RNA sequence: UAUUCUCAAACUUUAAAUAGGUAGGACGGUGCGGCUGCUUUGUUGAGCCGCACCACGGAAUCAAGAGCUCCAAGUGGGCCAUUUUUGGUAAGCAGAACUGGCGAUGCGGGAUGAACCGGAAGCCGGGUUACGGUGCCAAACUGCGCGCUAACCUAGAUCCCACAAAGGGUGUUGGUCGAUUAAGACAGCGCCGAAUCAACUAGCCCCGAAAAUGGAUGGCGCUUAAGCGCGCGACCUACACCCGGCCGUCGGGGCAAGUGCCAGGCCCCGAUGAGUAGGAGGGCGCGGCGGUCGCUGCAAAACCUUGGGCGCGAGCCUGGGCGGAGCGGCCGUCGGUGCAGAUCUUGGU
């Protein structure tokens, strides 16, 4: 409405990729969904129902519900001033499970544990992890050095392959 | 002022003449220079031949 | 011994790279740890 | 060093007593800006 | 006499004077639009718990 | 002896992989005011020559290279090619100097006065050390003369210093050669 | 059939940079038990609820702190700039995207200018810089150096910027590729004797280059430049940076068996200061009323004065004169309460 049709400006969007048109594979519907999962919202053009707005492909939310064949998601929206946490119901055709919590919960076992080995041997550790610093010195094998100078101009060498 | 200084060597004279010999290489190759023969269309013009 | 440190620190500098210089190889220097930033430009048009 | 660095307030330095060459340019192309590594320290001397 | 037709100019300052305001998350969320059968089934649940 | 140019030799590999445990190391002969410009220029030629970033890769020596003999007069010759409002040339000069960092630094202000050429535009393919004998130009052959003689055509006339400088003069110059 | 030149905003297999979303624990994890009318062939699951244990705070940096609510002003003509970009031959045209700026903002530089460069500001002393400059105007070198240019067209002289092109030059200065030459290169008479010929390339200069008041590198002038390109030292120069003094604002702390205080006070410690429309606080001033404290014929009000002083200021206190009958301070409270403008009103000049 308002000059602008509900899916105005899809043509890229929602289109299918390059030769994966047709059916769409079994994986797609033997999927579990649940409540609090983090999922990626990507809009399958072949899917006509419970298609959500262009605005909410290409964006992670959470699963607030489970239907029998549609998920809720919750998404977040930037209105001007605030972040709107926008419910919407949307097909398991177009939602993916993400990944964008995956290491989280190895990196806690971990920690419990090296904690726990810590404690044992009476010591105080921080289990964080840290950026890439500095590395420490280090000799090198001296081996044979290529020279590299400046290459002299030739006017047909300007056009790939030659003049 | 006494001009009664020792006569310090920290290092003996093989290993001087061994740490003169590799200050040697280093500034050989240091000057060294290519031999720009991956250049046949200038390698008049560079004073190759 | 902060003082003491320091001073053996740059010692063993000098005496790292001169064996590397020996030995006939290259000695990389550890990579700076610490940087002291300095503001030279002034505050007005700035982008966010 | 965090907790360090944070107790101290940033540095307050006047202007530098030899004043700059470029500060529009990078220390590169010989301005001012950007990383100039061990020698910024002889700028510290002239803003300190 | 034409004027300007729109333009998105200073908005994002202004929305950045007191933005970008995110909602504080409470630990439990409405249960608004959830299933009525999975809310009806939870609410027995509760009362007889 | 201050030179506003040093010469350095830069070098240089990319950073060690699984591929490549001891990767090709690579080494220049760089002109640069200060060590971290000669250092930027050398990144800048093995990204354009050998592919290799700065960031994927890794310095290993910096030493400056001193004119083993200041105290004597050389002929030097440099090939460089340099960028013009037109497009690219290459050119050869030579120069006389007793180093070759005054050579250079000659180099660049020739350039500049000749033919409007900015430092960051001058590429340094090659310096070498003439023999009298093998030099092409005139301008350096003139002066291979075993007795050389001229007066001072052109000589400035000042004090000492400014201490001695006195807005008027009761007589003019004495000039003569 | 196998090749091939050249293409796409409304073509595309492939496909960046920049930008967009999510997550990185105390609202976590583990093990038992329980509830259901939902679900399963199945206490099979799905949520939720109790008990027990563990949980070094789970990337960096910063955090002049975080959240919530009420009432309301003004605004709803914009404009300019780098980059992206549409219509248009183009426009100091017209219209969009991000960011910044002017509007609302002074200050140093660009001679001059809303937008360019620098930089944002309480009142001062000292020091140092930013952009830009150092022949005079005009603070700082006719400073130390290298080349190029000679303009008989007003040579040329600094982002925006106050324009110049295609073609040319045997002007001069460097480079590139070729040809001839001491068995003697080119021009003039086989003599004569050491350099010669040709094409490209690009710096400065010149032609190309015509408008009306006399005139604009800002002007004068400048050619061992005071022009052009590149350097080196030392200097000059902001209300910008650093130290100090003082004013205000914001934040923090100390002061009672009170020798104890306009505690609405005093003292101490840090940071900080632009403002149109607009909001608010604290104060100044005018005329009444309820109270209170006073002044005045030994001279009130009002008015006059190169007399003097206090306050950042609105204003206030006071000397002297004139005037000849009233007036003021303080605490509350009230109002027909503050003028430079309105082709404002009346009067006067
Ligand atoms: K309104
Ligand atoms: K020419
Ligand atoms: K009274
Ligand atoms: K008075
Ligand atoms: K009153
Ligand atoms: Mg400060
Ligand atoms: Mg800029
Ligand atoms: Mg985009
Ligand atoms: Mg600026
Ligand atoms: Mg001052
Ligand atoms: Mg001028
Ligand atoms: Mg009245």
């Amino acid at each position: 409405p308002a000059g602008h049709g509900l899916r105005s400006r899809t043509r890229d969007s929602f289109s299918r990729a390059f030769r994966k048109k047709g059916t769409i594979p079994l994986s797609t519907y033997l999927r579990i969904f649940k409540i609090g999962d983090y999922v990626d919202i990507k809009v399958n053009g072949a899917i006509h129902k419970g298609m959500p707005h262009k605005f909410y492909h290409g964006r992670t939310g959470r699963v607030w519900n489970v239907t029998k064949r549609a998920v809720g998601v919750e998404v977040n929206k930037q209105v001007r001033n605030k972040i709107l946490r926008k419910r919407i119901h949307v097909r398991i055709e177009h939602v993916q499970l993400s990944r964008c919590t995956e290491e989280v919960k190895e990196r806690m076992k971990k920690n419990d544990q090296l904690k726990a080995e810590a404690k044992a041997r009476g010591e105080v550790i921080s289990t964080k992890r840290q950026p890439v610093g500095p590395k420490p010195g280090f000799m090198v094998e001296g081996a044979t050095l290529e020279t590299v100078t400046p290459i002299p101009y030739d006017v047909v060498n300007d056009l790939k392959g030659g003049y | 002022k006494e001009k009664l200084d020792k006569k310090r060597h920290q290092v003996t004279k093989e290993e001087a003449s061994a740490i003169r010999a590799a200050g040697t290489s280093w500034f050989k190759t240091m000057i060294s220079d290519s031999d720009y023969t991956e250049f046949e269309n200038f390698t008049k013009w560079l004073g190759v031949t | 011994q902060y003082a003491k440190e320091y001073e053996a620190q740059e010692r063993e500098l000098i005496q790292l790279k001169r064996e590397a210089r020996l030995k006939g190889g290259f000695y990389v220097d550890p990579e700076a740890k610490l940087l002291f930033i300095i503001r030279i430009r002034g505050i007005n048009a700035m982008a966010p | 060093f965090k907790e360090a660095n944070n107790f101290l307030w940033p540095f307050q330095l006047k202007a530098p007593l030899g004043g700059l060459k470029k500060k529009r340019n990078h220390y590169v192309e010989g301005g001012d800006a950007g990383n100039r590594e061990n020698y910024i320290n002889e700028l510290i001397r002239r803003m300190n | 006499a034409k004027s300007k037709n729109h333009t998105a100019h200073n908005q994002s300052y202004k929305a950045h004077r007191n933005g970008i305001k995110k909602p504080r998350k409470h630990r439990h969320s409405s249960t608004k639009g959830m299933d009525p059968k999975f809310l009806r089934n939870q609410r027995y649940a509760r009362k007889h718990n | 002896v201050t030179y506003k140019f040093h010469q350095y030799q830069v070098v240089g590999r990319a950073l060690p992989t699984e591929n490549d445990e001891h990767p090709k190391i690579y080494r220049m002969k760089l002109w640069a005011t200060n060590e971290v410009r000669a250092k930027s220029k050398f990144w800048y030629y093995l990204r354009k020559l050998k592919k290799v970033k700065k960031s994927n890769g890794q310095m290993l020596a910096i030493n400056e290279i001193f004119e083993k003999n200041p105290t004597k007069i050389k002929n030097y010759g440099i090939w460089l090619r340099y960028q013009s409002r037109t497009g690219y040339h290459n050119m050869y000069k030579e120069y006389r100097d007793t180093t070759l960092n005054g050579a250079v630094e000659q180099m660049y202000t020739e350039m500049a006065s000749r033919h409007r050429v900015r430092h960051h535009c001058i590429q340094i393919i090659k310096t070498a050390t003439i023999p009298a004998k093998l030099c092409k130009r005139e301008s350096t052959k003139q002066f291979h003369d075993s007795k050389i003689k001229f007066p001072l055509v052109f000589k400035k006339v000042r004090p000492p210093s400014r201490k001695l400088k006195t807005t008027y003069k009761a007589t003019r110059p004495n000039l003569f050669m």
